[PDB]
C-alpha cells in the first residue's frame, strides 16, 4: 500500500576541537608559525578568529588555509568572519 | 637586438615591470617605445595616437591610469562642477532625454530645447516648429525626433539647422517613440499602427516598413548595430513581437502571460519583466529571450512585489541590472541566473537604475539619487530634489539627472535637470553641433571670463 | 623538388625544395652544386627540416640546452623562418614569465650586477604594475 | 568682565561680552530701547539697540528689580574774568547764544587752554565753532592747528580700527575744516534724530547732509544666470520663496543735485519742474512726495550734466540714478585753449584763475607733465608766478605734487630745473605752511637731503626747506590722526544704518549709500607678444575670443611665441587654451623657456605634455625670479601634424590687495544681530509653544528681507552669498538649539509639536495644522554646508541636523514605548506593530523628506525601544513574529482571491522585522525562525516564498542557519540523483534528506527508527553514502495508497500501518518494544477520526488497535499531526533566561579578573565556552537541570556580552575598539 516516503536520516560528526584544527595545538596559545620563532619582533597579534559556522582559528591559520582554500575545512562552508556583537 | 624584443614582445606588463631591475641593458631594452607603445594602445589608452608625437611611453602609460585614478576618487567624493537648465516660465517639463552628454527637453506649451553639458559655454536653443503638449522626445548622436499630442512628429538634423527636416502626421495619439541609438530610422506606434521612417540614397525620408497589433502598444524599442534592415521589438499588453523591416514580418516571441512591465533590448538579447497573476499566486518575473532564435534563455526573481525597470544594453558582459517595486535595486548574473547583490535604496518604486563595472547609480520615485559601491559593498552619496526621478545616464566622467512631475519641499520647482561633471578638465570652449551655438560675442566673453576663473584640481 | 644545401660542416642536405621554401632566402638564391648554408651545424638543418615537415597546415622538441635554442633563433634570424622563431621566443616567453628578478638571474645565467641604491630604487618607481 | 556669564562665540577663540549702557530713547514702537555696548575680545566695540525682552533673554543681570552773572560776559566787551566765568556749570551752556562765539574766536586769535577746556568739559559747541566764517581767513597758521588739535581730541574712538591697509591720502587744512564741519552737522542731526510734519523735515536734512559728508570724503580720499560651480557648494545657499514713478530714495538722490545749482540754473530747471508738474513749488513740497515721471526724469538727466562743476559731474557720473536713466607750450596742448591763454597772457587772469578752479583738470594735466626738459623751465616759472596770486591756492596744488616729488629723486642733479624748482616749492610753502605739511607728509627732508646735501650746496634755498620740513613733522601726524578719526566715524555711521533698517523696515535714503559701500567693500602683465609663422594673427591670441584662434605657417617644429614682460612682473600663472576640435592642430610636446633677451634663452623652465582631451593647459605656476623674456615652443602636433592653432593665452601677475577689515566688520555686526535676534525668539516661542506654527513666516521674513538689502546694495554676488549665509548660521543655529533641548518634565517645543503631527493623524486639529508642521520642518533642513568665502565660513561645524536628529530619535522612540507597553500580549499584535511603523516611516518621509540621516534616527528609535523589554517579553514579540511569517507563508499554497495585497502586507513585515539584526533579541528571533522552519520544510514539498522572504531578512540571522536548511534541502536532491544513477549502474519509492549539525538544528532529535522488509534500500544508500561521503530517526512523511483512498501519513504513522497490515492486529507493547517512541499517543491519535481507517479499541491491557472504520463505505487524505507553536511563557523561553543569566555572571567574573587592561572578544568568547562546557564554578547541576537550553553557541555569549555592553556593566576600549572591561 506504500507508493512514496520521504525517508530523513542524520550524520553525526561528533568531535569535539578545543584546538585548532589546522595545526592541531592549542587555541588559546601560538600557532606553528609563531611557536617557531618565537618572541623575534612581535608576537602580540596571534589572535584568534571566530566564523560565522561557530568555529574557531588562529588568524594566521585560517588566513593563509584561505589564500590557499576559499571555504571552512571543518563543515565546507562558505567562510565568513562573525562580525555579530563585534 | 630584435631577438630581444621577439623575446620581450610577448612578455606582459607585470613582469616586464620586474625585468628592469636585473641589467643596465635589461632595462633599456624593458623600457622600449615600440613596447609600451603597443601596451598603452592595445589597453585602450590613447587610441587615435602615433608612437612619434610623446616620448617615453612607459611614463604616458603611468600617467593615464593615475588620471583614472583620480577620476574614480572624484567620483567616491564628489569633487568637480555642477549645473542645471534654467526654470522655463509658467511651463511644467513634460520629457527628457540624452545620448551623449546632449539633452533634449520637453515641456506642456510645444517647446522643445537642447542642450550640450560638455561645454565651458552656455546656448540651449529651442528647436523652431515651421501649440500642442509635446508627449516624447528622442536624440541621438545626429538627429533630434519630437512626438506631439495631436498626432505630429517633428525630425530635426542637429548638423544644418533648428528648423524640421520632416514632418509627419498620424490620425491618433502617439503611444510609443523610439529612436535608433546609430542608425537613422526612427519607429512611431499609433493606435494599431507601428511604422518605421528612414531616409532613401537620397535621403527623403520616406516609410520603410507598416505593420499591425491587436493591442494598444506600451513598449517600443529599436535593436541596436542592425546590418541592413531595422529590427524593433514591441510590447503590446501582455503580447510581444518582433518587428522586421526586411519583408514587414512580424513574429511572435512571447503570448499568453502576464502583462508586461519594462523592456530593455541589447545587440543579441531581450529582457523584460512580468507581473506575477493567478489564483495560486505566480510571482513576478524578468525573462531573457535572444534575438537569433527566440529561444528563452533564463527566468528569473524572487520577489514579493512587481519589477519596475531593468537594464542590460549598459550593464558588463554577463551581468544585469533591476529595480522592483519595494525599493530594491538587484545584480542578477546572467550565467548562473543566482542573485549577485540585493539592496535597498529608495523608499518608494525604483524608476531608473544604471551599472558599470564598479558602481550603481540609481533614482527613484520619492526623487532620490542615489549612488553605491558595490566593489567595496560601500554608499557613496545621494542628492534629494522635489518630483519622482525620470532619467538618469552616466559616462565615466560625468551624470545627468532629471526630476520631472506627474507642497513637496522647500525648494519648490517643475522640472529639473541637472548636470555634474567629474572631470573639469574636459570642458570644451564651444560645441560640437552648429546649432548649439550662437553669435552674441558678449556672451561668449562673459562665459570665458568664468571658464578662466573656476578653480582647478 | 629537391635542392641541396651545402652546411658549414661539408655535409650536404637534400630536401624537397617546396615546403622547404618558407626561408626566403635560399627560395630567393634559388629562383635567382649547392647553396652554401656557412653559420650553423647540420643537427639545426635536420631539426627544422623534420619541423617544417610536421608543420604544414614543438614543445617537446625544444627541451635541449640553452645554448643550441640561442643557436637555432639566430638560425631562424637567418633562415628568416616565421614559425621557428615564434615558437622558441613563445616558449622562452612562457619560460620567464610569472618570476622574481632573482628567478630570471637564475633562468638566464645572468649575474645582478645592480647595487644595492639602484636595486632598492628601482624597485620604488617600478612598483606599478 | 562684569557679565563674564553671557558671552556669545563670535567664532573661533573670538567672544562678545556686554559691557554697559549707554543711551534710551522710544523706538519706533512707541516702546523704550537702550544702547548697549559689546566688547570683543580674543578690543573693539558694537553697538546694539535692544529692547526690554531683548535684555531679559540676553543679559538679564542688567535688569535688578525692573527696568535699568551777565558782566563777567559784558566785561570782555580780561580774559580770566571769562575763564572764571565758563568754570561755572550752566554759565557757558546759557551764555551759547549771547556771541560766546565771537568771544571764543578772538580769545583762540596758554591762555585759551582754560577759555576752551571750561564749557567743552562743563557737540554743538564745536559744531558752532567749526562753521565761522572767519574760521580760516582771519586766523594765523598757529592756532588753526590749535582748533584742528582740539576737534582731533573731540572726535576720537575709545576702540578704534586699524588702519594700516590703505594709502591715506595728504591735504591741506581746509579740506580737513569741512569734513570736520560735515562730520559734526551729521552727528547732530543725528542725535536730534534720536531724542525725538517736522520729523519729515528732520530725516531729510539728515539724507542730505550724509550725503554730502560721503561725496566729500570719498573725493578727498581720491577713491573715483547659469554657470556652473563646485559640487561642494550644491545645497549650500539659504533659498527665498520668490514674491511708473520714481521712489523717495532715486528722487532725492537727484534733489541732492537740483540743490547745488545757481540761480539761473536753479530757477530754469524749477521751471521745468513746473511745467509738467503743475502748481507750486515750495520747500516743504519739493521733497515731500513731488512724485516725478521716469520721462520728466529722463529729460532732466539729459539736462543736467552740463550745469554742473567738476565734483558735482563726478559725482553724478558714478550716480545710481544716472546709472539707471543715462614751442613746448602748444606742443603739450595739442593732446586746453584756456591754458594756452593763460601761459601766454599772464590783466585779465581772475577770470581765467575762476573758470580753472571750477574745472581744474588743464591745470593738473600741466603739473603732472613734470613726470624732456623742454616745457619744465616754461612752466614752473608760470606756476611760481601764480603762487604769488591771491586767490590761486585754491586750485588743487595737493593733488598735483606727486610729480615734484619724482624730479628731486631723478638722475638729473644739480641742474637749473632743480634750482627752480627748489625755489617754485620755497615760494609756495612759504606763502602758506598747510603745504610744508604736504610735503612733511610726502617725505620731502630725507629726500631732499639724500638728493642735494651729497651733491651740492642748497642750490637756491634748500637749507630752508629741509627745516621747515621738519618743523611741520609735528602737525603731519596731527593731519593724519584726524582723517583716521573721520573715516572711522563714517563707517560706524554707515553701520548704525544698516543695523537700523534691519530691526525697522524702512527704506534706505541716503544718496551715495550703494557707491560708499563699494568702495569700502574692495579697499596687461605683457609689453608686446611676437610670434614666428603669422604676424597678423597674433592679436587673436590675447583676443579673450575662444572662437577665434592664431595658425601656423611653417616646419614642424619652429612655431614659437614670444613674450615681452614688464619690469618688475613676476609671474603667478601662465595658461595656453586649446581645442581639441582641432585633431591635428593640437599641440602635443610644449616647452617654455625663459631668458634676458631674445637671443640667449638658455635656461629652459618647463616641458609639458598635452593630452588629446584638454583644454586649459598650465605651463608655468608661480615663480620667484623676473624674466624679460618667456618664449613658448611647440615641438610636434598630434598624429604627427605639421602645424598648430592655439586659441589663447593668460598671463597673470601678482594678486592685488584690497584692505580686508570692513569685510570682517560687517559680517562680526550681522552675526551678533541675528545671534541676539534669534535668543529674543526663542523665548516667546518657549514660553507658548503654540506659537512655533508661526516660526516659518518670520524666518522666511527674515531672509527675504536680507536678500533684497543684498541685491540692491552690495557690489556683487560673492558678496551677497556671504552674507546670507551669515544671516542662515547665525539666526536659525540658536534658534534649533532652544527649541530641541529638552526641559524639566523631558520633553521640547519641537517634540511636542511633532508629537502632536503623529498623534492626531488617527482622527481635530484640521489639515492646515499638518501643512503648517509640514513646511516648518522642510524649510529647517534645506540648507547643508560645506564640511568673501573665508568670511562666512568663520566659526564651527553647524549643529542643526545632529540637533533635529536627536529630537527626531527621541519622538520616535517614545511612540514605539508606548505601543509596545501598551499592546504586547495581544493577539493582532504584529499586523498593529508593522501598521504602526509603516505610519511612523510614511510620517518621517513626508516631514523631513527621504534623507538617510532621518530613516537612521527611526531605525536607532524603534531599537532603543525594542531593548527596554525584559527577556520574556522580548521573547514573546520574537515569537510571535516568526508564527506570523509561518502562518502568511503557509496560507499561500491555497490560493486567494486578493493575494497580491497580502504579499505586500508580507513585505511590510518584513520591514518592520528588519529593525532586529545585529541587536541581541535576534537570536532568539532565529532560535524561534529554526523551529518553525524545521517543520514547515518535512511536511511538504517547499513553497517559493521561503527564499523570497530568506533574500529580504537573512541579514537578521547571526548564525545564517535557515539559509543553510534551504541549500541543504536542495543538496538532497542531488544526492539522490547521484545514488539513483550509480544504482542503476552497479546493479516503494523512496527519497533521502539526509541532516547534519551545521545544516539543521539537531537538538530535539533523542530516539531513532528493523521493523519492515524495506531495510534494503537503507543499507545500499548507507553503504553508498558512506563509500561516497549515517543514522535514520522518526521524521518524515509518506504517500500510501488504500484501495480507493489516497494517503498523506508520518512516519510513526506509516511504520504502524504497516505492522497492522502485516497481522491482525497489534496492541502497544510490542509498539514501543520495537520502537522506543515515548509521542505515539498523538500519532495515533488522528485515525480516530471518520477520515483515519483505524479504530483503537482499548483493551479491557493497555489498548490495541484495528481496522474497523472501513466497513461503511476519493482524493488527498492528509492525515497528519498539525503543527503546535511554542510558548514563550512556558518552560522554554524560561530555561533560556535562566541561560542568559548563568552567561551574565560567567562573562563578569571572568572580566573582573583581568583588571582595567581588558581583554579582546574573540578570546572572551573561548574563555567563557570553555568555562561553561568544563565548568568548575557553575557546577553542571545548574547546566544539566536547563535540559533543552542546555547548550552554548558563541552567538549566545555575544548576545549576552551585547545585553551588558547596552546595560553599562561592561566598557568597550577607545583605543583598541574591540576590546572589553569592567566597569565601575
Ligand atoms: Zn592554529
Ligand atoms: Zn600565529
Ligand atoms: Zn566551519
Amino acid at each position: 500500500e506504500v507508493k512514496k516516503w520521504n525517508a530523513v536520516a542524520l550524520w553525526a560528526w561528533d568531535i569535539v576541537v578545543d584546538n585548532c584544527a589546522i595545526c592541531r595545538n592549542h587555541i588559546m596559545d601560538l600557532c606553528i608559525e609563531c611557536q617557531a620563532n618565537q618572541a623575534s619582533a612581535t608576537s602580540e597579534e596571534c589572535t584568534v578568529a571566530w566564523g560565522v559556522c561557530n568555529h574557531a582559528f588562529h588568524f594566521h591559520c585560517i588566513s593563509r588555509w584561505l589564500k590557499t582554500r576559499q571555504v571552512c575545512p571543518l563543515d565546507n562552508r562558505e567562510w565568513e568572519f562573525q562580525k555579530y556583537g563585534h | 637586438y630584435e631577438l630581444a624584443i621577439n623575446i620581450f614582445q610577448y612578455l606582459d606588463r607585470k613582469e616586464l615591470g620586474r625585468c628592469a631591475q636585473v641589467s643596465k641593458t635589461w632595462k633599456v631594452i624593458a623600457e622600449d617605445e615600440v613596447l609600451w607603445y603597443r601596451l598603452c594602445q592595445q589597453e585602450g589608452h590613447l587610441p587615435d595616437s602615433s608612437i612619434s608625437d610623446y616620448s617615453c611611453w612607459k611614463l604616458i602609460f603611468q600617467e593615464c591610469r593615475a588620471k583614472e585614478h583620480m577620476l574614480r576618487t572624484n567620483w567616491k567624493n564628489r569633487k568637480g562642477a555642477v549645473s542645471e537648465l534654467e526654470h522655463v516660465p509658467d511651463t511644467v517639463l513634460c520629457d527628457v532625454h540624452s545620448h551623449d552628454g546632449v539633452v533634449i527637453a520637453g515641456y506642456t506649451s510645444g517647446d522643445v530645447r537642447v542642450w550640450d553639458t560638455r561645454t565651458w559655454d552656455y546656448v540651449a536653443p529651442f528647436l523652431e516648429s515651421e501649440q500642442p503638449n509635446v508627449s516624447f522626445v528622442r536624440i541621438n548622436s545626429s538627429l533630434a525626433v519630437a512626438a506631439y499630442e495631436d498626432g505630429f512628429l517633428n525630425i530635426w538634423d542637429l548638423r544644418t539647422g533648428k528648423y524640421p527636416v520632416h514632418r509627419f502626421e498620424h490620425d491618433a495619439r502617439i503611444q510609443a517613440l523610439a529612436l535608433s541609438q546609430d542608425d537613422a530610422t526612427v519607429a512611431t506606434a499609433s493606435a494599431f499602427d507601428v511604422v518605421m521612417l528612414s531616409p532613401n540614397e537620397e535621403g527623403y525620408w520616406q516609410i520603410a516598413a507598416e505593420f499591425e497589433v491587436p493591442k494598444l502598444v506600451q513598449y517600443l524599442e529599436i535593436v541596436p548595430e542592425t546590418r541592413r534592415y531595422p529590427v524593433a521589438v514591441a510590447a503590446a499588453g501582455d503580447l510581444m513581437y518582433l518587428l522586421k523591416a526586411e519583408d514587414s514580418a512580424r513574429t511572435l516571441l512571447y503570448a499568453h502571460g502576464p502583462p508586461v512591465t519594462c523592456l530593455d533590448v541589447s545587440a543579441n538579447q531581450v529582457a523584460f519583466g512580468v507581473q506575477g497573476l493567478g489564483w495560486v499566486y505566480e510571482g513576478s518575473k524578468i525573462l531573457v529571450y535572444s534575438l537569433e532564435a527566440g529561444r528563452r534563455l533564463l527566468k528569473l526573481g524572487n520577489v514579493l512585489r512587481d519589477f519596475t525597470c531593468v537594464n542590460l544594453s549598459d550593464s558588463p558582459p554577463n551581468l544585469m541590472v533591476s529595480g522592483n517595486m519595494d525599493g530594491r535595486v538587484r545584480i542578477h548574473d546572467l550565467r548562473s541566473g543566482n542573485i549577485a547583490l540585493s539592496l535597498s535604496a529608495h523608499q518608494l518604486r525604483v524608476s531608473a537604475v544604471q551599472m558599470d563595472d564598479w558602481k550603481i547609480v540609481s533614482g527613484g520615485e520619492e526623487g532620490l539619487v542615489s549612488v553605491w559601491d558595490y566593489r567595496m559593498n560601500q554608499k557613496l552619496w545621494e542628492v534629494y530634489s522635489g518630483h519622482p526621478v525620470q532619467h538618469i545616464s552616466f559616462s565615466s566622467h560625468s551624470l545627468i539627472t532629471a526630476n520631472v512631475p506627474y507642497f513637496t519641499t522647500h525648494r519648490r520647482h517643475r522640472g529639473l535637470i541637472r548636470a555634474y561633471e567629474f572631470a573639469v578638465d574636459q570642458l570644451a570652449f564651444q560645441s560640437p553641433l552648429p546649432v548649439c551655438r550662437s553669435s552674441c560675442d558678449a556672451m561668449a566673453t562673459h562665459y570665458y571670463d568664468l571658464a578662466l576663473a573656476f578653480p582647478y584640481n | 623538388p629537391s635542392i641541396k644545401l651545402q652546411s658549414s660542416d661539408g655535409e650536404i642536405f637534400e630536401v624537397d625544395v617546396e615546403i622547404a621554401k618558407q626561408s626566403v632566402t635560399i627560395k630567393t638564391m634559388l629562383e635567382d652544386d649547392p647553396v652554401p648554408l656557412p653559420n650553423v651545424n647540420a643537427a639545426i638543418l635536420k631539426k627544422v627540416i623534420q619541423w617544417c615537415t610536421h608543420h604544414k597546415d614543438d614543445q617537446e622538441f625544444l627541451k635541449v640546452d640553452q645554448g643550441t635554442l640561442f643557436e637555432l633563433i639566430l638560425a631562424a634570424n637567418y633562415l628568416d623562418i616565421k614559425g621557428l622563431l615564434d615558437v622558441t621566443c613563445k616558449t622562452v616567453a612562457n619560460m620567464i614569465k610569472g618570476k622574481t628578478p632573482e628567478e630570471i638571474r637564475k633562468t638566464f645565467n645572468i649575474k645582478n650586477d645592480f647595487t644595492e641604491e639602484e636595486e632598492a630604487q628601482v624597485r620604488k618607481e617600478n612598483q606599478w604594475c | 568682565l562684569r557679565y563674564r556669564e553671557f558671552r556669545v562665540p563670535l567664532g573661533p577663540g573670538l567672544h562678545a561680552y556686554p559691557d554697559e549702557l549707554i543711551r534710551q530713547r522710544v523706538g519706533h514702537d512707541g516702546h523704550p530701547e537702550y544702547q548697549i555696548r559689546w566688547l570683543i575680545l580674543r578690543a573693539e566695540h558694537i553697538l546694539l539697540w535692544m529692547s526690554k525682552d531683548e535684555i531679559y533673554a540676553n543679559c538679564h543681570k542688567m535688569l535688578g528689580e525692573d527696568g535699568q552773572v551777565k558782566s563777567l560776559i559784558q566785561r570782555a566787551l580780561t580774559v580770566h574774568v571769562l575763564s572764571a566765568y565758563a568754570s561755572i556749570e550752566p554759565l557757558t551752556g546759557v551764555f551759547k547764544d549771547p556771541r560766546v562765539l565771537d568771544l571764543l574766536m578772538h580769545m583762540l586769535s596758554y591762555q585759551i587752554r582754560w577759555s576752551a577746556g571750561r564749557m567743552i568739559q562743563a557737540t554743538q559747541i564745536l559744531l558752532s565753532l567749526s562753521q565761522q566764517e572767519a574760521i580760516e581767513k582771519h586766523l594765523d597758521f598757529d592756532s588753526r592747528c590749535a582748533l584742528l588739535a582740539l576737534f582731533a581730541q573731540a572726535t576720537l574712538s575709545e576702540h578704534p580700527m586699524s588702519f594700516e591697509g590703505i594709502q591715506l591720502p595728504q591735504v591741506p587744512g581746509r579740506v580737513l575744516f569741512s569734513l570736520v564741519k560735515r562730520y559734526l552737522h551729521v552727528t547732530s542731526l543725528l542725535d536730534q534724530l534720536n531724542d525725538s510734519g517736522e520729523r519729515g523735515q528732520l530725516e531729510l536734512e539728515f539724507s542730505m547732509a550724509m550725503g554730502t559728508l560721503i561725496s566729500e570724503l570719498v573725493q578727498a580720499m581720491r577713491w573715483d544666470a547659469w554657470r556652473w560651480r563646485p559640487m561642494t557648494e550644491l545645497y549650500a545657499v539659504p533659498y527665498v520663496l520668490p514674491e511708473e514713478h520714481l521712489t523717495l530714495a532715486e528722487w532725492w538722490e537727484l534733489l541732492f543735485f537740483i540743490k547745488k545749482l545757481d540761480g539761473p540754473d536753479h530757477q530754469e530747471v524749477l521751471q521745468i519742474l513746473q511745467e509738467n508738474l503743475d502748481g507750486e513749488i515750495l520747500d516743504d513740497e519739493i521733497l515731500a512726495e513731488l512724485a516725478v515721471p521716469i520721462e520728466l526724469a529722463q529729460d532732466l538727466l539729459l539736462t543736467l550734466p552740463q550745469r554742473l562743476n567738476d565734483s558735482a559731474l563726478r559725482d553724478l557720473i558714478n550716480c545710481h540714478v544716472y546709472k539707471k536713466y543715462g614751442t613746448p607750450l602748444q606742443r603739450l596742448v595739442e593732446g586746453g585753449k584756456i591754458l594756452l591763454d593763460l601761459e601766454q597772457a599772464l590783466n585779465k587772469v581772475k577770470p581765467l584763475l575762476l573758470q580753472l578752479q571750477r574745472q581744474p583738470q588743464p591745470f593738473l594735466a600741466l603739473m603732472q607733465s613734470l613726470d624732456n626738459r623742454t616745457l619744465h623751465l616754461t612752466v614752473l616759472r608760470i606756476l611760481k608766478q601764480l603762487v604769488d596770486f591771491p586767490e590761486a591756492l585754491l586750485l588743487p596744488w595737493h593733488e598735483a605734487v606727486d610729480a615734484c616729488m619724482a624730479c628731486l629723486r631723478s638722475p638729473n642733479t644739480d641742474r637749473e630745473v632743480l634750482q627752480e624748482l627748489i625755489f617754485f616749492l620755497h615760494r609756495l610753502t612759504s606763502v602758506s605752511r598747510d603745504y610744508a605739511v604736504v610735503l612733511n607728509q610726502l617725505g620731502a627732508r630725507d629726500a631732499i637731503s639724500k638728493a642735494l646735501e651729497k651733491h651740492l650746496g642748497k642750490l637756491e634755498l634748500a637749507q630752508e626747506l629741509r627745516d621747515m620740513v621738519f618743523k611741520c613733522e609735528k602737525h603731519a601726524h596731527l593731519y593724519r590722526k584726524l582723517i583716521t578719526n573721520i573715516l572711522g566715524g563714517c563707517i560706524q555711521m554707515v553701520l548704525g544704518q544698516i543695523e537700523d533698517h534691519r530691526r525697522t523696515h524702512r527704506p534706505i535714503n541716503i544718496p551715495f549709500f550703494d557707491v560708499f559701500l563699494r568702495y569700502l567693500c574692495q579697499g596687461k602683465c605683457w609689453e608686446k607678444v611676437e610670434v614666428s609663422s603669422n604676424p597678423h594673427r597674433a592679436s587673436k591670441l590675447t583676443d579673450h575670443n575662444p572662437k577665434t584662434y592664431w595658425e601656423s605657417n611653417g616646419s614642424a617644429g619652429s612655431h614659437y611665441i614670444t613674450l615681452h614682460m614688464r619690469r618688475g612682473i613676476l609671474i603667478r600663472q601662465l595658461t595656453l587654451l586649446v581645442a581639441s576640435e582641432d585633431s591635428s592642430y593640437m599641440p602635443a610636446r610644449v616647452v617654455v623657456c625663459g631668458g634676458d633677451s631674445t637671443s640667449s634663452l638658455h635656461t629652459e623652465l618647463n616641458s609639458v605634455n598635452v593630452m588629446p582631451s584638454a583644454s586649459r593647459v598650465i605651463l608655468l605656476e608661480n615663480l620667484t625670479r623676473f624674466w624679460p623674456i618667456i618664449q613658448i615652443r611647440i615641438k610636434r602636433c598630434q598624429q604627427g601634424g605639421i602645424d598648430t592653432r592655439i586659441r589663447g593665452l593668460e598671463i597673470l601677475g601678482p594678486k592685488p590687495t584690497f584692505w580686508p577689515v570692513f569685510r570682517e566688520q560687517l559680517c562680526r555686526h550681522t552675526r551678533l544681530f541675528y545671534m541676539v535676534r534669534a535668543q529674543a525668539w526663542s523665548q516667546d516661542m518657549a514660553e507658548d509653544r503654540r506659537s512655533l506654527l508661526h516660526l516659518s513666516s518670520r524666518l522666511n521674513g527674515a531672509l527675504r528681507q536680507e536678500q533684497n538689502f543684498a541685491d540692491r546694495f552690495l557690489p556683487d554676488d560673492e558678496a551677497a552669498q556671504a552674507l546670507g549665509k551669515t544671516c542662515w548660521e547665525a539666526l536659525v543655529s540658536p534658534v534649533v538649539q532652544n527649541i530641541t533641548s529638552p526641559d524639566e518634565d523631558g520633553i521640547s517645543p519641537l517634540g511636542w509639536l511633532l508629537d502632536q503631527y503623529l498623534e492626531c493623524q488617527e482622527a481635530s486639529r484640521g489639515p492646515a495644522f499638518f501643512s503648517r508642521v509640514r513646511r516648518l520642518t522642510h524649510l529647517l533642513v534645506h540648507v547643508e554646508p560645506c564640511e568673501w568665502s573665508s568670511l562666512a565660513t568663520r566659526g564651527l561645524p553647524s549643529s542643526i541636523m545632529r540637533n533635529l536628529t536627536r529630537c527626531w530619535r527621541a519622538v520616535v522612540e517614545k511612540q514605539v514605548n508606548n505601543f509596545l507597553t501598551s499592546s504586547w500580549r495581544d493577539d493582532d499584535f504584529v499586523p498593529r506593530y508593522c501598521e504602526h511603523f509603516n505610519i511612523l516611516q510614511n510620517s518621517s518621509s513626508e516631514l523631513f523628506g527621504p534623507r538617510a540621516a532621518f530613516l537612521l534616527a527611526l531605525q536607532n528609535g524603534c531599537a532603543g525601544a525594542l531593548l527596554k523589554l525584559p527577556f520574556l517579553k522580548a521573547a514573546h514579540v520574537s515569537e510571535q513574529f516568526a508564527r506570523h511569517i509561518d502562518q502568511q507563508i503557509q496560507g499561500s499554497r491555497i490560493g486567494g482571491a486578493q493575494e497580491m495585497e497580502r504579499l505586500a502586507q508580507l513585505q511590510q513585515c518584513l520591514q518592520a522585522v528588519l529593525i532586529f539584526s545585529g541587536l541581541e533579541i535576534a537570536t532568539t528571533f532565529e532560535h524561534y525562525y529554526q523551529h518553525y522552519m524545521a517543520d514547515r520544510l518535512l511536511g511538504v514539498v517547499s513553497s517559493w516564498l521561503e527564499g523570497a522572504v530568506l533574500e529580504q531578512i537573512g541579514p537578521c540571522f547571526p548564525n545564517r542557519l535557515p539559509q543553510q536548511m534551504l541549500q541543504s534541502l536542495s543538496t538532497s536532491k542531488e544526492l539522490q540523483r547521484q545514488f539513483h544513477v550509480y544504482q542503476l549502474q552497479q546493479l516503494p519509492e523512496v527519497s533521502v534528506l539526509v541532516l547534519s549539525r551545521h545544516s539543521w538544528p539537531v537538538a530535539s532529535i533523542c530516539h531513532t527508527l528493523l521493523p519492515s522488509y524495506l531495510r534494503g534500500t537503507l543499507n545500499r544508500y548507507s553503504n553508498f553514502y558512506n563509500k561516497s561521503q549515517l543514522q535514520w530517526t522518526w521524521l518524515g512523511w509518506a504517500e500510501l495508497q488504500f484501495g480507493n483512498q489516497t494517503l498523506h501519513v508520518s512516519t510513526v504513522q506509516m511504520w504502524l500501518l504497516l505492522y497492522l497490515n502485516d497481522l491482525k492486529a497489534v496492541s502497544v507493547e510490542s509498539l514501543l518494544a520495537f520502537s522506543g517512541l515515548s509521542m505515539l499517543n498523538q500519532a495515533i491519535g488522528p485515525l480516530t477520526s471518520s477520515r483515519g481507517p483505524l479504530d483503537l479499541h482499548e483493551q479491557k491491557p493497555g489498548g490495541v488497535l484495528k481496522i474497523r472504520d472501513g466497513s461503511k463505505e476519493w482524493d488527498i487524505v492528509r492525515l497528519i499531526p498539525p503543527q503546535t507553536y511554542l510558548q514563550a511563557e512556558g518552560e522554554d523561553g524560561q530555561n533560556l533566561e535562566k541561560r542568559r543569566n548563568l552567561l551574565n555572571c560567567l562573562i563578569v567574573r571572568i572580566l573582573k579578573a583581568h583588571g582595567d587592561e581588558g581583554l579582546h572578544i574573540d578570546q572572551l568568547v573561548c574563555l567563557v565556552l570553555e568555562a561553561w562546557q568544563k565548568g568548575p564554578c557553575p557546577p553542571r547541576g545548574l547546566v544539566s537541570s536547563l535540559g533543552k537550553g542546555s547548550a552554548c553557541s558563541s552567538t549566545d555569549v555575544l548576545s549576552c556580552i551585547l545585553h551588558l555592553l547596552g546595560k553599562g556593566t561592561l566598557r568597550r576600549h577607545d583605543d583598541r575598539p574591540q576590546v572589553l572591561s569592567y566597569a565601575v
